RNA sequence: GCUUGAGUCUCGUAGAGGGGGGUAGAAUUCCAGGUGUAGCGGUGAAAUGCGUAGAGAUCUGGAGGAAUACCGGUGGCGAAGGCGGCCCCCUGGACGAAGACUGACGCUCAGGUGCGAAAGCGUGGGGAGCAAACAGGAUUAGAUACCCUGGUAGUCCACGCCGUAAACGAUGUCGACUUGGAGGUUGUGCGCGUGGCUUCCGGAGCUAACGCGUUAAGUCGACCGCCUGGGGAGUACGGCCGCAAGGUUAAAACUCAAAUGAAUUGACGGGGGCCCGCAGUCGUCAGCUCGUGUUGUGAAAUGUUGGGUUAAGUCCCGCAACGAGCGCAACAUGACGUCAA
């Protein structure tokens, strides 16, 4: 999983606080940091389908706070989705 | 870092080449910003049983803190030296300072 | 099971401390057991056989 | 169970005075049943014998 | 010919037969007999009496060679495990150890398939 | 807007969860050599087989593969399939404590997509043990079997395919609510609490019954999947998928008046326990019944079972039964019935 110090980061970039770790955009950027560390681990391990399950379940929970960014504000939603790289 | 402690037990005609040994996986260790919390040399033991027809070996004890590679530098060095005849390197959680039973 | 045979002990004392060693060991049990393959279903069904009357 | 009696939080595989107590004189690791340690000190206990063993400071069977 | 003091009395006491095979303590065999090659067959030869009376043949086989005690190695779940130590008893060798030497696999090999009868 | 559903963060905990690599000890087989000598092996009994060209046994050295005794547990982990020596590397989930944070972001899900035991298939490796096929030996009326001696695919590894199993709790997922008892396992607060997971018993209730019973098959709500007599048939045709084996979707004509579930009384068993007998009929065997009560929706059950004891349902003691009749016994005598004898 994700270091203290990596998740700490990533809790004031795209925060409002420290405190912030609830907001929509820092799930988001923390899920997104865990998948993109994880191609690596993937991409050596084909076959280990059971952390694979893990891996799409932080795509797809992604993939609804993403949805529920866009619905209740595009503009934070564009902001985001440019800011980590995202398709959508 | 990570704390490992690890045991290795040498080859009881080579008992003298093991505080040259010692002295030098240390060094190995210190030279990485590694520390050595426990170090102990339990000297020539009798074996439970019969390793490669020896009936004894030359325990030494080390706790440590190092980086991974270090650490995987070290079991390849116990690979190949034949004076090593064994040897168990484990993860520990903490850092082990107090002496052994 | 190892008996070393003590001094002024009879052999029959000798040979039940060996007997007692054994069962304790349990060879016999272990050889007859490994005699013949069980499927893991068939051990998995002894197994929970001899628990429901255990209970 | 002597382990959580004594305040025991990890076993030692290098404690062999111990670890002595816990097996028979085959090597087999005794049962829980019998000595009555806890199943949390039993699993440790059985990773610490077998440790021990690998280690020759335990051995495995009474006829190496 | 050679004088052979202390001696190992080896039992594979098997269900079917019993083979002992006393030797010196280097494992140099000096003599040996069979359930099977002491008048039974079949059914007679994995009884516990066929067993004593295959030890007391293998006695008379070493007794040439001095054999005055012996360490006894049983293997095997045969009907001749216990018999046979006390015919080699009963034919005057000093009984110095008892050991079982029955191999057990740590897991090993899968065993052949149970049979239906 | 809100924080109670859902989620994020911090600290910690247990775990055969997964993937990769390394390593240990036991054992089997094989090879080489020593000692030793007539058997070994196998079965119900044998024989095939192995052995004087020195087996089997025993000791020493070596090679190689596969699986990890004990621990071990109605134990643990995993969505399911499944996962078990030890060590390291990478990695998924769960749970608890105390807060902080987001602010309904949720539940379910046709189609879709992924995972999916064993066998099987492809290419390349590997091959100890085991073992479909196959061969021989037995058994038998025969024995294409069961048993024995061997033994190839396969079982193992890499990568790809297959997509099925009594893949089962034969029980879809999510949420709420509704007496108890005894355990297991794993956290945690001060003998006493409080969470998670799990096993057994049982209450109401439910159920055709069996049973289920806060881990519901109870009481409700959301959404999905599926059924509509037995066969024909999960078959044909068509489509899709597959290297193939085949999978998946899925009819009709025709045919029967049943098929089926649970439970009841018998009878029967090459099921178990306990007894008896020189081991017209069964059989002079000790049985067979009824009334009333009680239990069950009911067929029925109880009494008549049970602990002892007897030649005996003989007698005693217990017991939702309480009594009674025909038998037993007592004073040759054949209970209710059976064989359309
Ligand atoms: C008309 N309708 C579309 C029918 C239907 O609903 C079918 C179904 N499975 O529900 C068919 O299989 C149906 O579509 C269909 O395919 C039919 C058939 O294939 C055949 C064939 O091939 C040969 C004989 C009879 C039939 C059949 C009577 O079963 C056909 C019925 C078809
Ligand atoms: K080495
Ligand atoms: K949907
Ligand atoms: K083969
Ligand atoms: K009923
Ligand atoms: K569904
Ligand atoms: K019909
Ligand atoms: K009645
Ligand atoms: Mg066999
Ligand atoms: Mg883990
Ligand atoms: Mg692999
Ligand atoms: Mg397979
Ligand atoms: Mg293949
Ligand atoms: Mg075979
Ligand atoms: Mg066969
Ligand atoms: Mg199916
Ligand atoms: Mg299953
Ligand atoms: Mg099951
Ligand atoms: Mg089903
Ligand atoms: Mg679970
Ligand atoms: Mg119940
Ligand atoms: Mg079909
Ligand atoms: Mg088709
Ligand atoms: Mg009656
Ligand atoms: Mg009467
Ligand atoms: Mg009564
Ligand atoms: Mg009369």
């Amino acid at each position: 999983s994700l270091s203290t110090e990596a998740t700490a980061k990533i809790v004031s970039e795209f925060g409002r606080d420290a405190n912030d770790t609830g907001s929509t955009e820092v799930q988001v950027a923390l899920l997104t940091a865990q998948i993109n560390h994880l191609q690596g681990h993937f991409a050596e391990h084909k076959k280990d389908h059971h952390s694979r399950r893990g891996l799409l379940r932080m795509v797809s929970q992604r993939r609804k706070l993403l949805d529920y960014l866009k619905r209740k504000d595009v503009a934070r939603y564009t902001q985001l989705i440019e800011r980590l790289g995202l398709r959508r | 870092m990570r704390h490992y402690e690890i045991v290795f037990m040498v080859h009881p005609d080579q008992s003298e080449q093991v505080p040259g040994m010692i002295e030098r996986y240390t060094a190995a260790i210190t030279g990485a910003e590694g520390k050595i919390h426990r170090l102990e040399d339990w000297g020539r033991r009798q074996l439970a049983y019969p390793i490669n027809k020896l009936h004894k070996a030359h325990y030494v004890l080390m706790n440590v803190e190092a980086p991974q590679e270090v650490i995987d530098e070290l079991e390849t060095t116990f690979r190949f030296n034949d004076a090593v005849i064994r040897s168990m390197v484990m993860r520990t959680k903490h850092a082990v300072t107090e002496a052994s039973p | 099971p190892v008996i070393k045979v003590r001094e002024n002990e009879p052999f029959d004392v000798a040979l039940r401390r060996f007997k007692r060693s054994c069962e304790k060991a349990g060879v016999l049990a272990e050889v007859r057991r490994r005699e013949f393959y069980e499927k893991p279903t068939t051990e998995r069904k002894r197994a929970k056989a001899s628990a429901v009357k255990r209970h | 169970c002597r382990f959580t009696a004594e305040g025991v939080q990890e076993i030692d595989y290098k404690d062999i005075a111990t670890l002595k107590n816990y097996i028979t004189e085959s090597g087999k690791i005794v049962p829980s049943r019998i000595t009555g340690t806890r199943a949390k000190y039993q699993r440790q206990l059985a990773r610490a014998i077998k440790r021990a063993r690998y280690l020759s400071l335990l051995p495995y069977t009474d006829r190496h | 010919r050679k004088q052979v003091s202390d001696g190992v009395a080896h039992i594979h006491a098997s269900f079917n037969n019993t083979i002992v095979t006393i030797t010196d303590r280097q494992g140099n065999a000096l003599g040996w007999a069979t359930a099977g090659g002491s008048g039974f067959r079949g059914s007679r030869k994995s009884t516990p009496f066929a067993a004593q009376v295959a030890a007391e043949r293998c006695a008379d086989a070493v007794k040439e060679y001095g054999i005055k005690n012996l360490e006894v190695m049983v293997k095997g779940p045969g009907p001749g495990r216990e018999s046979t130590i006390r015919a080699l008893n009963a034919a005057g060798f000093r009984i110095t150890n008892i050991t079982d030497v029955t191999p057990i696999p740590h897991x090993g090999c899968r065993p052949p398939k149970k049979r239906r009868v």
